[PDB]
């Protein structure tokens, strides 16, 4: 997704609220980096580190399936039309092609004379 | 003789189990003796050997 | 040999009249490589063929013919059907490779003429069209997977069309 | 409180107190198993088994049908007009309807 | 047949008809004999005893009991299946009208497409 | 001179040596397989006479190892 | 010849001493698998019966050889696991594989439907105990119950189906006797007769609907990766669809028409999800849905060309997906998590295993004729004779077949591995041997694939 102008450096102000906003971002950034620094720079470890953020990322798709979906609303029915719907779409495509083929075999032959495979 | 028998005891059972399976499954053809010379498809008259082939 | 038709004989003769040059590059390389390792390969093949001496004749091809057709015996019984069903499957497996020989006759025509392609031959073209059309009608090719019991119904379907069309005219 | 739940520990053979091995513990068991009988199946099933597969014992009339077809072609070409297929396993059927 | 008509009610084995000949060293008897040995393996799992295979030698009682009862049980099996067939063949012979014979046909069947 | 990047290598190179040692051990019947075509005759195309249908090998063409 | 030496593996593991066990179970199994290729391959025009109806001959089943191929391979990758626990526990879960091997041989050999049924559901029991134990992550029971209540819910209708046929039309038994079968008249009472025979095999061979049986079994790992190879054997274990459709209902294909359309959408939608998924084992689990969906399409066409592609794909998938799961297990034993993004680093840390990663991935695509080109392409060629529209849908699927393989490669082909400190040794001598024992049998099938596809071939 893209707008009329690409967002990279558009609309920026110093102010007072924005100055403290960058201070909030660096506070968590440095906190999570130092616990990595204490784990990386020692020979006593030998192994793969866990990281709680990455495990929760995999847990977002593998789990949290049935805890969700409790508000179905009209959004779930629209997804059903995009799933079960296209299965019914080809039913009026493959049958019409087969009825075109079956009529040709009995009357007015269309199949090639040099055909033997299957 | 003492070194081989004490160490290996289960190692002999598996190849001997194949021979035991070979003998048992082959002898089942003796239960099905019908259609040996009858029905002309691979039928042949005996000259020296008894009942063509087992 | 015998079964495969192919061309009778090829001409292939060089004249070489225009330009002296170094005779011919194709002719000089052909004479040189014939005695270099081609003659040694012919000598080694002859040395192994003579070393065999004693050889078994062997039966190779098996007989077994007819033994009552499937469209003669009826009613569900294992004693009569099994010999008939083996006969139809024998014919079906051979007819799969009968077409292959006739197909290879058309393959031989394409290379030997090249520029002519469809302008000549005609005999191999007519032979292929007759067999494949007969293979399509008689040996399944439309009536699902191979079955001897279903084959009699397929033959009856073609026979019903012949009886209905001729009666009207 | 966990009481007795904490017991998990990381374990790896790698190279330490093993030199170079695949089997866990004992160098005598490792060499005789992981390199001998592990590779004996590599020599019998793969190398000696390559001779079989489909090559050698004919395998469902693949080579037999070629010799059978060629002699049937030359016989039917000399006498008959129709080549192989014309009326497959049908000679005087008792009506249709 | 479920109800007795010719056979005597409440029999130890058969006694009315003895001629049938029971199976000797049958593959069916070997499986019941295997279960007799198998019962003498899992008994040491209940009462904790060293080695299931090389433990107590009271296993011979468990093998013999399965064979002895099994031989009598399979003797009734061969007997009851014989009586079931005997009454079946007698029903065709006596009535004749119930059974019908048909052989050799040339009937048309519907052929499938694709 | 530099110490450079280090891999395991010792476990890796040994497996390829242990694999090929058992290929070479059963590489002898592969070498015999070539000489079986060379020394012993394979097959010749000939019409069968009514005397014997099958003996040792029933119907086998090409390679002595097939029979 | 086949059964009896397989049964003798049970006293072998128990009688042998505690120091050995694994040496005896693997070596003795390899020589039985050699003898299976020695005798079963011999057949005439129509494949003649082996003996009395207990275990019979093979007509169009070279798939038995695959079960014999995995017979030692289901022990090689399970060596990393089970070693930490008790010696009695080791012997138990080798014998559960032996029991699996005992029942799996019986399914493919015995030419039956009545006694085949009590071997069809009999494979579910040892796998249940295998899945419900040794699972490192939780929800073993939310996969273990789903393992049965998908299969048994669909397969128990075979009792009311198969027995109904033998009570009216002769007897099922030999299948070589089964020519008594008359074509179905096609009525509303005959609808549930066809559905009950199909729905049993609609579960084991995953579609678009009722397909969630398979990913739950794969993601929630039983033991390491060697038991996941037995889960591949269960997919091809429902092979009776080759036998039922041809014999029991030859005229019935009008009711097959909606089921093809279901499996056709079980190709685009099943592949689309197999792109943005997190778990490395799940990206094999959903690709195995679509690869086995190709077989279900081929069966319901009933053309002689389609069965050639059907029988090929049963063996093709049986040694390519199992190969992919062994690679997933080799990363699971080092990183201790099935996450694709976290476990990142080939060639730099895993120099020789990366070439095995390439050969396994490309086999999912149509390579030079190994088995999958003889598998997939044969079905696509047969679908055009059914209808012209098919290849427009089937061609899109051929684009996303790369998107299983290459996405599994690229997301591991980054040589960063900053967070990971483990995986010091790349692969043990057994671990590299696992990868060779899956691809090299398929590389030998390049010369002669006659013993890879044979229903009247």
């Amino acid at each position: 997704x893209x707008x009329x102008x690409x967002x990279x450096x558009x609309x920026x102000x110093x102010x007072x609220x924005x100055x403290x906003x960058q201070a909030e971002r660096l506070a968590i950034r440095s906190r999570l980096k130092r616990e990595y620094q204490l784990q990386y720079y020692d020979p006593s470890r030998r192994g793969v580190i866990e990281d709680p953020a990455l495990v929760r990322w995999t847990y977002a798709r593998s789990a949290n399936i049935y805890p969700n979906f409790r508000p179905n609303t009209k959004t779930s029915l629209l997804g059903a039309l995009f799933g079960i719907g296209p299965l019914v779409f080809w039913y009026y495509v493959f049958k019409t092609d087969r009825d075109r083929k079956e009529k040709l075999i009995q009357e007015g032959k269309l199949d090639r004379t040099f055909n033997i495979s299957y | 003789l003492l070194q081989v028998v004490r160490d290996h005891w289960v190692h002999v059972l598996v190849p001997m189990g194949f021979v035991f399976g070979y003998y048992l499954d082959r002898k089942n053809d003796e239960k099905l003796t019908a259609f040996r010379n009858k029905s002309l498809l691979y039928k042949r008259e005996l000259k020296p050997n008894e009942e063509v082939t087992w | 040999x015998x079964x495969x038709x192919x061309x009778x004989x090829x001409x292939x003769x060089x004249x070489x009249x225009x330009x002296x040059x170094x005779x011919x590059x194709x002719x000089x390389x052909x004479x040189x490589x014939x005695x270099x390792x081609x003659x040694x390969x012919x000598x080694x093949x002859x040395x192994x063929x003579x070393x065999x001496x004693x050889x078994x004749x062997x039966x190779x091809x098996x007989x077994x013919x007819x033994x009552x057709x499937x469209x003669x015996c009826q009613e569900k019984d294992v004693l009569c059907m099994f010999e008939a069903e083996m006969q139809w499957r024998r014919d079906y497996k051979v007819d799969q490779e009968i077409v292959n020989i006739i197909q290879e006759r058309l393959k031989a025509c394409q290379q030997r003429e090249g520029e002519s392609h469809r302008q000549n031959c005609a005999k191999e073209l007519e032979q292929f069209t007759q067999v494949v059309k007969a293979y399509q009608d008689r040996y399944x090719x439309x009536x699902x997977x191979x079955x001897x019991x279903x084959x009699x119904x397929x033959x009856x379907x073609x026979x019903x069309x012949x009886x209905x069309x001729x009666x009207x005219x | 409180r966990w009481q007795e739940d904490p017991e998990p520990e990381d374990e790896n053979l790698y190279e330490k107190n093993p030199d170079s091995h695949g089997y866990d513990k004992d160098p005598a068991v490792d060499i005789w198993n992981m390199r001998v009988v592990f590779f004996f199946g590599f020599s019998i099933v793969l190398v000696l088994g390559s001779t079989f597969v489909a090559y050698l014992p004919d395998y469902r009339m693949q080579e037999w049908a070629r010799r059978e077809a060629e002699r049937l072609v030359k016989y039917r070409e000399a006498h008959g007009l129709p080549i192989m297929e014309s009326n497959c396993f049908d000679p005087s059927k008792i009506q249709l309807p | 047949x479920x109800x007795x008509x010719x056979x005597x009610x409440x029999x130890x084995x058969x006694x009315x008809x003895x001629x049938x000949x029971x199976x000797x060293x049958x593959p069916r008897l070997a499986f019941v004999g295997f279960l007799g040995y198998c019962s003498g393996l899992i008994d040491n799992a209940i009462r904790r005893r060293p080695v299931l295979l090389a433990g107590l030698h009271r296993q011979l009682l468990y093998i013999t009991s399965f064979v002895f009862v099994g031989y009598y049980l399979l003797k009734r099996q061969d007997y009851m299946y014989a009586v079931r067939d005997h009454d079946m063949f007698s029903y065709i012979k006596s009535h004749x009208x119930x059974x019908x014979x048909x052989x050799x046909x040339x009937x048309x069947x519907x052929x499938x497409x694709x | 001179r530099l110490f450079i990047i280090k891999p395991s290598g010792f476990y890796d190179k040994r497996f390829l040596k242990l694999l090929r040692f058992y290929i070479l051990l059963t590489g002898i019947p592969v070498a015999i397989g070539i000489t079986l075509i060379n020394v012993x005759x394979x097959x010749x195309x000939x019409x069968x006479x009514x005397x014997x249908x099958x003996x040792x090998x029933x119907x086998x063409x090409x390679x002595x190892x097939x029979x | 010849k086949y059964i009896i030496p397989t049964i003798m593996l049970m006293p072998l593991t128990w009688l042998s001493k505690n120091n050995m066990i694994w040496v005896n179970s693997t070596a003795h199994s390899l020589l039985i698998s050699f003898t299976s290729l020695l005798l079963m391959n011999q057949f005439g025009d129509n494949s003649l019966n082996f003996s009395l109806l207990f275990f019979s001959d093979s007509l169009s089943t070279p798939l038995l050889i695959l079960t014999m191929w995995l017979l030692p391979l289901m022990l090689m990758a399970s060596q990393h696991h089970l070693s930490k626990e008790n010696l009695t526990r080791k012997k138990l879960f080798i014998t559960m594989l032996i029991s699996l091997q005992l029942f799996l041989i019986m399914t493919f050999t015995a030419m039956e439907l009545i006694l085949f049924y009590i071997l069809f559901e009999a494979t579910l029991v040892p796998t249940l105990i295998i899945i419900t134990r040794w699972g490192n992550q939780t929800e073993r029971l939310n996969a273990g119950l789903y393992f049965l209540f998908y299969t048994l819910a669909g397969s128990l209708p075979l009792l009311v189906a198969l027995i109904y046929i033998q009570n009216t039309v002769g007897s099922l038994n030999f299948l070589m006797l089964q020519y008594w079968v008359q074509p179905v008249h096609n009525s509303w009472s005959n609808v549930f007769m066809w559905l009950a025979c199909m729905m049993a095999f609609m579960v084991k061979m995953p579609l678009y609907g009722l397909h969630l049986w398979l990913p739950k079994a794969h993601v929630e790992a039983p033991i390491a990766g060697s038991m996941v190879l037995a889960a591949v054997l269960l997919k091809l274990g429902g092979y009776g669809m080759l036998r039922i459709t041809l014999i029991l209902n030859p005229m019935t294909d009008f009711m097959a028409y909606p089921f093809i359309m279901l499996s056709l959408w079980g190709m685009i939608m099943t592949s689309s999800i197999c792109l943005r998924q997190t778990d490395l084992k799940s990206l094999i689990a959903y690709s195995s849905v679509s690869h086995m969906a190709l077989v279900i399409v081929a069966i319901l066409i009933q053309t002689p060309w389609s069965y050639m592609g059907a029988t090929a794909l049963m063996i093709a998938h049986g040694l390519t997906s199992s190969m992919l799961f062994c690679l997933a297990n080799s990363n699971y034993e080092r990183i201790h998590s099935r996450t694709m993004i976290l476990a990142r680093g080939l060639q730099t840390l895993l120099p020789l295993m990366a070439t095995w990663w390439l050969l396994a991935s490309l086999t999912n695509l149509a390579l030079p004729p190994t088995i999958n080109l003889i598998g997939e392409l044969f079905v696509v060629m047969s679908t055009f004779s059914w209808s012209n529209i098919t290849i427009i849908l089937m061609g899109v699927n051929m684009v996303i077949t790369a998107l299983y393989s290459l996405y599994m490669l690229i997301m591991t082909q980054r040589g960063k591995y900053t967070y990971h400190i483990n995986n010091i040794s790349p692969s043990f001598t057994r671990e590299n041997a696992l990868m060779s024992l899956h691809i090299l049998p398929l590389l030998l099938l390049t010369l002669n694939p006659k013993i890879i596809l044979g229903p009247l071939y």
